[PDB]
């Protein structure tokens, strides 16, 4: 059960391969490839949206 | 554990080894490539470019742009020798400092044909014919035009085309010669002689210069990397 | 035909009666910066015809003892009309150039110049423990000169021609884009230089980019009676010049 | 792979291959067949070893320094501000190109030696070293036991003696699109200040030390640092360095002759 | 045994290495995840939030 | 990956992007295009290295202590009650978040040194150490040879000198749904007693010792402990610690200035 | 995800196999097999081609 | 595999297998069946072990030399100009053939010893050696710390004591189409100068040294070099060397008897 | 790209498996299994064959 | 790391061993084979060739 992922390659111009050998998920290597991103939680917690090109205070 | 058995070689550090190794900076995002003119892929692309050969590397001339200027003039005699140097591109002073020679010096063996181009820098009113020749080893070096002429030669006639090419074919018993200078690997002699003479009208200089360039032909290749003997150091620069 | 030539940029035309070809950069022809290669986000100015035209620098006289001359670009053009004014008002800029070196002699004259453009020509100081000074490096549109003996100076550039001021064999300057002016056949050299640098754009005052070097490998020579005044003129045209980061003017 | 030499015979034409005009700044593409009678040769020679990658891709010492087990505060630990210009060899190779882009494989050879004020019953446990890389701006150590050695973020290697050269790979960490080997410019827009390649140089500092604290007998360890470019891309080739190097931060040189000399333009005697 | 050859790097401890390692507590049953408001994934989510700049940072 | 800057041109509208009301507690989503003429830029920059995991996922020393081969009973063995607050570096990083959940990769660097009353013919066999983890409640050792070192259930590592840093992985062992980096509360419902983060701290103790019993010459060994969070999840980001740390069990601080100062609001001279 | 390439064999008279084990392309071995080659950039940068058998200067 | 002996019986023919003419320079292809009554034998014997490859493919010491940790300048480092003629064993094997082509597997056995002016508290850290190969023409070292040891291009091996014989493989590096074991010719066309096999010999030099600099007590290390031909091709077999060797650079010999003698052509007593 | 060959087994009464891990053919193990054999070069270089049961000199 | 266990034999140098080993000269381009008369493959090809026997090997 080998897993083939993608290496960090760079941008203006390849895969790896991993097999887990231990019975415990804690033994696994790092999740260095998780790129989820949601600023909205902290940057726009306002209940009434807020459009940019609009008069902020009506 | 998977039964394993270590072999000789384990833990050594060979400078030309080629293994994978962990990156100290995981997920580092490099800066996008650009596209710079002039990319190079093989040192041979450089050795295939003409460089000016210091044929006139005598004594005091070696620190003068003069090292690069072959003297040629009108003479009262026939078939005089203009210059001569051996085909020992890696080790001879005439050739070893050119782009080609510098690259040869990072290697131990070389093989190929070489192009020598001569550019006449007289004046438009000067004329003359020269005989450029290459003579494989075995007999001596030619001491007269009749001797040189019996070998590989081209008869350059000065006119609109300032330049002319003597192409030196690869004639060896080996496949590769050492850049290092061995009598076994002797490569012959390159010489030039007046075929006629530099005739010029009155009010025009009779003394002219000729520049000579070198580069590899398309069959050229070097082998065996080594450090150049050309760069020393006593201790870390600061 | 084909030794003759005509080049028009802006409101300026150059014509040649006896050239070779035109050497082009590293085969690359100049072009504006692409969105995929760009990093500075502001909209660039691309004046065009007002800036990408032929500027003729000061002439220089070739004598039988001249070791050679050199000019640094963009520096040499920092005072030329609008190209210079744009350099002042902008943090960043980039451009290519068509360089046309002129030198006519006679048929009875002889000599041969190497005309090279050396990208990134960092130069050495005459005295090892110092750095040369701005003016020893570039006198603007005025050529600096190489010397035929070790230069001495406490802050001068080590200008002995044989090492081209860079610590290398002058005879190998050939891997750089160049042409020769062998009076016997030529009378001009034309070299188009694309923008070469390790960044998409750069400040035009603090970085020089490439240096034009004109070096005689066979000395001017002639019989008495022949004219002894043989000037070498240099006309250059920026190509595809764009600037970014407009603000007030000056260096600092 | 190289070109086959195609067989050719007699000629009597008005096509003149041998005659050109080098003024054009163009290298002639002549081959033997153009000027002599050639036989056919199927050439198998390959240019595999002159590929830029195989040329630069061999580990090279770029520096070394020392530090001591005991002895206090300069001696205790060492540091080096990373740069590739303090050695002749590598420096001249990279310098055959104006710009280059590449990854690196660092290998360290660490060796230890005993110093004279010996002591009796000296029987020292194996030594473990720590090398820490401090990116520009990071708090730098001031003595063998400064807080900064805890490396919560800077990368470090801990290596024990007798166990095979520690090694890592580092990406192209440049901030431009390539590493510049030359820079004919200044760091300041007013041109006052530094001039030359050093204006660009800001790759951080390495710091090394012993981990086991000082024992009775003094010990000195030397750390040799090796660089091996990998995944190489190189632009704008230049002439190889003629004059020897004088300084690490600039191109300063003593004028030097173009080649060795010989007696006359006629001497076949190779020097 | 499978013939093997050790390479430089063996046995070093690089702080930014990324390998698997045995778990000292086999079969340990972790406590179920919850779902706390405000999860963060990238430091940039923080840098994208306005903070008051001390422009008037003179002396006293 | 980051955003491309889309090209924009002149405007003359009644849409006012630049004007907002920060009172709303909402950060403006403005970009260059909204206030100036922009060119298009295809941005390839990635935020790979600022991911919470890559930020915390680098081994960091969290402590170290020592013990001796021979010398009797304090000296003989050492112990440490696990906590991440005795070091500045790591502690400040974890503390950029209020709650966190993660696995750990422990690595130990163990080094030994000789002490002065040397002895002749001192030639000591290699040293083997034992580290034992004692979960809260387990019988703790009282001297180098207490019965508890038999570890029939507590996990322990036996490691010999010269053989590469022992290492293990430990799961998220918390009893809540996350590790709390802050706790504005008390341990007792009557508020008497401890207050603050220490009320939560109960992760056990580590115990180390030499295994080979004391030889003639005295030897001291230091155990450096490294923590590396893995498989990280973090909630409720907070301002980075300004004031230096004073105590390991609380947030006590000495008031400190918001920044360094400068001469006037007009000084461009960067400090 | 094993990659099988060809060894440098010699000419007048075989494959390898590689698996990448690291997440970063910088950890990979050398590109010792890239044989691209273009002298034209430096040997013939002339705008007007230049045929060999022809009179260089017309 | 070998031939089966086919059964044969009585004969009374005018075909005469036993009678030939050796003058032809042709070896008779007779077998038992031709001269006697044979039974059938299914022969399973294989010639696996006499294959040229299995014959030459076993590591053989080709030389060894020594150098010292401390002591200055000859002593400090060693060098050897590679050649296979200084040892009897291997040399005689390769020499059973005129030309050969093969790859090599080099293995080095490096051992160290203490020298008498001992010193007290002598407790030396492990030793690391460096071996460098200098192709013909490369700048050669002049003392243990010459710049050339930085090996930016020459290949080198760094090996630490106690860790298993360093080993490498080297291709057929010859410049001809095969390595010549004999050369009945001269290096110069005028026949003045050297004559014989040495004219061809130009394979470079090996250089070795200690890396850790000299400690109190003197140490001498010996480097034994092993060659193992691989992927062997051999042409033109020749008689095995009879006379013992005298010189490494030529075939010079002292005449010697064809065999040992015995009392008469009638003696069955094996010598 | 694993290669499975046959072990030297013996005669009057099995396979291996090899994978090459290096980019250069010179790094490969020995060719201990090449059993080509041609004595004719040295044992019968005679231009006119030579039959055994026949009168060698006619 | 892949859990491994070293066996007796590890690190020895047996003269008749047969393992792969890194090449010190990566990508070295060897010189094309030729085709020399008289190739030999097995020592037995040599032993199958007649040699003159010194039967009369008495004393002098
Ligand atoms: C745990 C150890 C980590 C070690 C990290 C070392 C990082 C440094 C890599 C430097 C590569 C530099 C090569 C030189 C480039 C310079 O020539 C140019 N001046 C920059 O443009
Ligand atoms: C054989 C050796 C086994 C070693 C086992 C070590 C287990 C301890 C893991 C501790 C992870 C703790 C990180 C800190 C959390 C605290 O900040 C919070 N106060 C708890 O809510
Ligand atoms: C890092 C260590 C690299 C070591 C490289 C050693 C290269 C030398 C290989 C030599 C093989 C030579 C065998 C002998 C051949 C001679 O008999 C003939 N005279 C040559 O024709
Ligand atoms: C617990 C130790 C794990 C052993 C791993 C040995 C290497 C696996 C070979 C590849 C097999 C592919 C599919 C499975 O996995
Ligand atoms: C990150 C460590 C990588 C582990 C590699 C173990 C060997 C892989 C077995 C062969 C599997 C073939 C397809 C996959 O890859
Ligand atoms: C350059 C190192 C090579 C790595 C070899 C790992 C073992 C290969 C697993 C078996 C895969 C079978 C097909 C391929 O090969």
């Amino acid at each position: 059960g080998a897993q083939v992922s993608t290496q960090k390659t760079g941008a203006h111009e390849i895969h790896y391969t991993n097999i887990n050998y231990y019975k415990d998920a804690a033994s696994n290597s790092a999740n260095r490839q998780d790129f989820t991103q949601d600023p909205g939680k902290f940057t726009e917690p306002v209940k009434d949206i807020m459009v940019k090109s609009m008069p902020a205070l009506n | 554990g998977l039964p394993t058995l270590s072999t000789p070689g384990s833990n050594q550090f060979l400078t030309s080894d080629d293994f994978q190794s962990p990156s100290a900076m995981p997920q580092f995002d490099v800066t996008p490539e650009m596209d710079i003119p002039g990319q190079v892929n093989n040192l041979m692309e450089i050795a295939e470019v003409d460089s000016v050969v210091p044929v006139n590397n005598t004594e005091g001339k070696v620190m003068s742009i003069e090292a690069y200027q072959i003297p040629v003039q009108s003479n009262p005699t026939n078939g005089s020798q203009v210059f001569g140097f051996p085909l020992t591109p890696g080790a001879n002073s005439v050739l070893n400092r050119t782009l080609l020679g510098e690259i040869l010096n990072y290697y131990a063996h070389w093989s190929g044909s070489i192009k020598l181009t001569f550019m006449f820098c007289g004046s438009a009113m000067a004329t003359g014919k020269f005989l450029l020749a290459y003579s494989p080893p075995g007999a001596g070096a030619p001491t007269t035009r009749k001797e040189a002429m019996l070998g590989t030669h081209v008869i350059w006639d000065v006119g609109l085309q300032s330049s002319c090419v003597l192409c030196i074919p690869w004639i060896s018993q080996t496949h590769y010669r050492y850049v290092v200078m061995d009598e076994y690997t002797a490569g012959g002699y390159i010489t030039c002689w007046y075929q006629t003479n530099i005739v010029v009208p009155a009010d025009a200089q009779s003394d002219c210069k000729i520049l000579c360039f070198v580069s590899a032909c398309n069959d050229f290749s070097v082998r065996m990397l080594k450090d150049t003997p050309f760069i020393k150091q006593d201790n870390f620069f600061q | 035909s084909d030794r003759v030539r005509s080049i028009t940029l802006g409101n300026s035309t150059i014509t040649t009666q006896e050239c070779a070809n035109v050497v082009v950069g590293y085969g690359v022809w100049p072009t504006y910066l692409k969105d995929e290669e760009a990093t500075a986000e502001d909209q660039p100015t691309q004046p065009d015809v007002a800036t990408c035209r032929f500027y003729t620098l000061e002439s220089v006289m070739w004598q039988q003892s001249s070791p050679g001359w050199w000019w640094k670009f963009p520096d040499a053009l920092s005072n030329m009309g609008l190209f210079g004014q744009n350099m002042q008002y902008h943090y960043l800029g980039r451009a290519g150039y068509t360089i046309h070196v002129q030198c006519n002699a006679s048929k009875f004259h002889q000599g041969c110049l190497l005309v090279v453009c050396v990208p990134e020509a960092e130069m050495g100081c005459a005295t090892l423990a110092n750095k040369p000074d701005p003016k020893s490096l570039s006198k603007g549109e005025i050529a600096n000169m190489f010397e035929s003996q070790n230069s001495t100076g406490e802050t001068a550039v080590q200008a002995n021609v044989i090492n081209a001021g860079m610590g290398v064999g002058v005879g190998n300057l050939t891997i750089f884009p160049h042409q020769w002016i062998n009076l016997r056949t030529n009378n001009s050299a034309t070299i188009v230089m694309p923008y070469i640098n390790s960044v998409p754009m750069d400040n035009m005052f603090r970085h020089n980019n490439f240096t034009l070097m004109v070096i005689p490998f066979a000395p001017l020579s002639y019989s008495t009676g022949a004219t002894t005044y043989v000037p070498i003129t240099v006309t250059v045209a920026p190509m595809c010049a764009e600037y970014n980061g407009l603000r007030l003017a000056g260096k600092q | 792979r190289v070109a086959d030499t195609i067989g050719s015979g007699p000629v009597n034409s008005e096509s003149i291959p041998a005659l050109t005009a080098a003024e054009t700044g163009h290298t002639s593409q002549v081959v033997p067949s153009d000027t002599m009678q050639t036989r056919h040769v199927k050439n198998y020679h390959s240019r595999s070893e002159s590929t830029v990658e195989n040329f630069l891709c061999r580990s090279a010492c770029v520096f070394y320094t020392t530090y001591e087990n005991h002895d206090s505060d300069g001696d205790n630990f060492a540091y080096w501000v990373i740069n590739t210009r303090q050695v002749a060899q590598l420096r001249r190779k990279l310098e055959m190109f104006t710009y280059a882009r590449f990854d690196l494989e660092l290998t360290f050879v660490i060796t230890s030696t005993q110093e004279q004020p010996t002591v009796r019953g000296q029987d020292a446990p194996v030594l473990t070293h720590q090398i820490m890389y401090v990116p520009p701006g990071g708090p730098v150590p001031t003595k063998v036991n400064s807080y900064s050695w805890q490396t919560s973020t800077n990368p470090s290697v801990f290596w024990t003696e007798g166990s095979a050269p520690p090694r890592m790979s580092v990406p192209f960490i440049g901030i431009g699109n390539a590493y510049s080997m030359f820079y004919d410019g200044w760091a300041r827009f007013d041109k006052q200040g530094t001039y030359g390649i050093s204006t660009l140089n800001n790759m951080g500092t390495l710091y090394m030390r012993h981990v086991n604290d000082g024992g009775p007998g003094p010990i000195v360890s030397t750390v040799r640092i090796y660089f091996k470019p990998k995944h190489v891309k190189t632009w704008v080739p230049r002439p190889p360095r003629l004059c020897q190097y004088q300084k690490a931060g600039n191109v300063n040189f003593e004028p030097t002759g173009v080649t060795e000399g010989r007696t006359d333009i006629t001497t076949m005697k190779t020097t």
